[PDB]
RNA sequence: AUUGACAGAUUGAUAGCUCUUUCUCGAUUCCGUGGGUGGUGGUGCAUGGCCGUUCUUAGUUGGUGGAGCGAUUUGUCUGGUUAAUUCCGAUAACGAACGAGACUCUGGCAUGCUAACUAGUUACGCGACCCCCGAGCGGUCGGCGUCCCCCAACUUCUUAGAGGGACAAGUGGCGUUCAGCCACCCGAGAUUGAGCAAUAACAGGUCUGUGAUGCCCUUAGAUGUCCGGGGCUGCACGCGCGCUACACUGACUGGCUCAGCGUGUGCCUACCCUGCGCCGGCAGGCGCGGGUAACCCGUUGAACCCCAUUCGUGAUGGGGAUCGGGGAUUGCAAUUAUUCCCCAUGAACGAGGAAUUCCCAGUAAGUGCGGGUCAUAAGCUUGCGUUGAUUAAGUCCCUGCCCUUUGUAC
């Protein structure tokens, strides 16, 4: 890689973190996966997995972690010992909009009420502490045609530059 | 009746 | 057999140029060789580095 | 620049070059009178025009225009 | 005086006349049977186009040094009209002025540069300046 | 149990796919019964995702008070104003909140700062010259270097970090003297353009965007995957956006003077931008290099534009549709011509009835040139430029949206 241009390097790098971010979304469905932050160093890069069920992430002395370093090394063209992975816990789970989604998804898989789980995942946010939230579920449920309903309370601004970084969406 | 001029 | 199966030359082929997630042969983008559909980049643009400031 | 743009760029250049020299090295009373004469003739000799090219917006060949469309 | 304080059109015409009077510029075999530009629909209207274009080329080389075949073709481009299709841009031709720069080499007014291209020699610069002075003198009187 | 094959015939196939001949690998297959597969098949009237329109206008929701038996309403209003329930005022509303606004992206500036050889400026010691006595602190150089150097610094012009400046601030007028509207002076600019953009309604479109998907459908004579050829362009006729011009402000020939956004050698993927020099009438070919990039193209010498000659109202060198011949281009391949270069035939085209669309300032428009597309490519599209004016600062007359009063078994 002694002859690489910056523009195509960052283009392959942006899709590099996107490829792992999407893959770990598909992989750690039951581990409460939220996202990944990548630190790049010439010697040995490290990658952190943000999830709520970090104990299940390890499994058995990091069985899932060790098997993950092997597939990443084999697939992404990295040498032995060049990429190391760590597991972290979400500081404020309620304010991680991905978390309340993956709790709702498994509630839908279980068969919980549409309104009660929307208000339950809702009511969990102000007790953690938030200014506003809005969760919308649309589609078909034990019937014909697809219905969309929303559940929002509190100060909840959609329009403006502040909505770019103050709002996290899944 | 288009406001051309300025009873 | 081996002289017929996939015997069509794979180089210089548009359809043979396919995105690495969607495997679609209509509307491929190759800027910086991105190998990414226009709509598939539509959804991952905030991930790669593209944000609609303008 | 261009052709009319470059001529005016040069024309405004010598005008404010004389003004700057008449400001720094000679009597400022003459600097006021030459500036007043320049403003009286045409203000554009000293001011840079703010107006620039306006970015095109999709839906029509020009920036403000629209691609002619019919209902049927 | 330099070549800047004289009319460009009259300077080119005077240099073309001077080249015709000398008659030592190399003349290719294809004299009056080829087009000067790709975009053109006709042959050159007037003769001595070889001398007139060589006169202008020597002037462009005077202003900017280190110019080769690629540089020249960008300069002399012409408005290519393709009839029904929208018109586009066409670069200048290549071979004909290669005989011009070989003609200038034969007349000892261009010299190959250190990295590429052709650069004005003292003989060429001196000739261009004296004809410029003659042009200025003729314009004044 | 199998898979593959030379030989002779078909099939286009140097396709053991078949017919005669036999060879070669070996538990990995094959034959029936259950059972997943794949689909660019159908359903967008199952959908999830999104975008768009009502809508980019000015419009929508609690706590506490007021009106109500109540579902609910006032809060959001006679009036004035703005692009804008924004603001101001009479007022049962006060505090607020969503949406405008506000915020974010690019261009407008100090002789302000920081410092930029990957850039320039002024000079320095040169050389090439021009006039001329040896002339002159003469005039040009994008010709040399001021990162192994003392052989100097700086950022005005080339851009990248941070800060104010423009808020109806100051004068005058209109205005219930309030909100607001206009003239004016100083001012880079007295309305500079764009992204996000409240709930919700679309049976809006996409299953041909994904290994997102429900159900049904052909599954070993598959609607899969594999190969090849043909058409997606066909052609009597009508419909949308568009290009070329119908000329004299024109076109032809020759010269002269200016450009920025921006891509430029790739995991699987071979395929990059091009410079210099030579050959060829032209597309083009050959040898030599630079660039993984403010370092090369490139000071991007682009086009009408500025100058000189010709044609002079003649369907007239211009308008160039259709056809022939020759050649290189790209790949395996160009015929049902990707495209390009030269000689050719050279029809309409005197500005076009209704009837509509877009456009108010760097605007329209001319006119090009980048990127998206790509083995090669644009009459598409997004943008960047150069030239670049008048029309108006108004209303609902024609077509439609918003608000209220609101008939209404809806
Ligand atoms: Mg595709
Ligand atoms: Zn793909």
């Amino acid at each position: 890689a002694v002859q690489i241009s910056k523009k195509r390097k960052f283009v392959a790098d942006g899709i590099f973190k996107a490829e792992l971010n999407e893959f770990l979304t598909r992989e750690l469905a039951e581990d409460g996966y939220s996202g990944v932050e990548v630190r790049v160093t010439p010697t040995r890069t490290e990658i952190i997995i943000l999830a709520t069920r970090t104990q299940n992430v390890l499994g058995e002395k990091g069985r899932r972690i060790r098997e993950l370093t092997a597939v990443v090394q084999k697939r992404f063209g990295f040498p032995e010992g060049s990429v190391e992975l760590y597991a972290e816990k979400v500081a404020t789970r309620g304010l991680c909009a991905i978390a309340q989604a993956e709790s709702l998804r498994y509630k839908l898989l279980g068969g919980l009420a549409v309104r009660r789980a929307c208000y339950g995942v809702l009511r969990f946010i102000m007790e953690s502490g938030a200014k506003g939230c809005e969760v919308v579920v649309s589609g078909k449920l034990r019937g014909q045609r697809a219905k969309s309903m929303k559940f929002v309370d509190g100060l909840m601004i959609h329009s403006g530059d502040p909505v770019n970084y103050y709002v996290d969406t899944a | 009746s288009q406001g051309q001029c300025t009873l | 057999h081996q002289q017929l199966y996939w015997s069509h030359p794979r180089k210089f082929g548009q359809g043979s140029r396919s995105c690495r997630v969607c495997s679609n042969r209509h509307g491929l983008i190759r800027k910086y060789g991105l190998n990414m559909c226009r709509q598939c980049f539509r959804q991952y643009a905030k991930d790669i580095g593209f944000i609609k400031l303008d | 620049g261009g052709h009319v743009a470059q001529i005016y760029a040069i024309r405004q250049s010598i005008s404010k070059a004389l003004v700057a020299y008449y400001q720094k090295y000679v009597d400022e009373a003459s600097k006021k009178e030459i500036k007043d004469i320049l403003i009286q003739y045409d203000r554009t000799l000293l001011v840079a025009d703010p107006r620039r090219c306006e970015s095109k917006k999709f839906g029509g060949p020009g920036a403000r225009a629209r691609y002619q469309k019919s209902y049927r | 005086v330099t070549v800047k304080d004289v009319n460009q059109q009259e300077f080119v015409r005077a240099l073309a006349a001077f080249l015709k009077k000398s008659g030592k510029l190399k003349v290719p075999e294809w004299v009056d049977t080829v087009k000067l530009a790709k975009h053109k629909e006709l042959a050159p209207y007037d003769e001595n186009w070889f001398y007139t274009r060589a006169a202008s080329t020597a002037r462009h080389l005077y202003l900017r040094g280190g110019a080769g075949v690629g540089s020249m073709t960008k300069i002399y481009g012409g408005r290519q009209r393709n009839g029904v299709r929208p018109s586009h841009f066409s670069r200048g031709s290549k071979s004909v002025a290669r005989r011009v720069l070989q003609a200038l080499e034969g007349l000892k007014m261009v010299e190959k540069d250190q990295d590429g291209g052709r650069k004005l020699t003292p003989q060429g610069q001196r000739d261009l300046d004296r004809i410029a002075g003659q042009v200025a003198a003729a314009n004044k009187k």
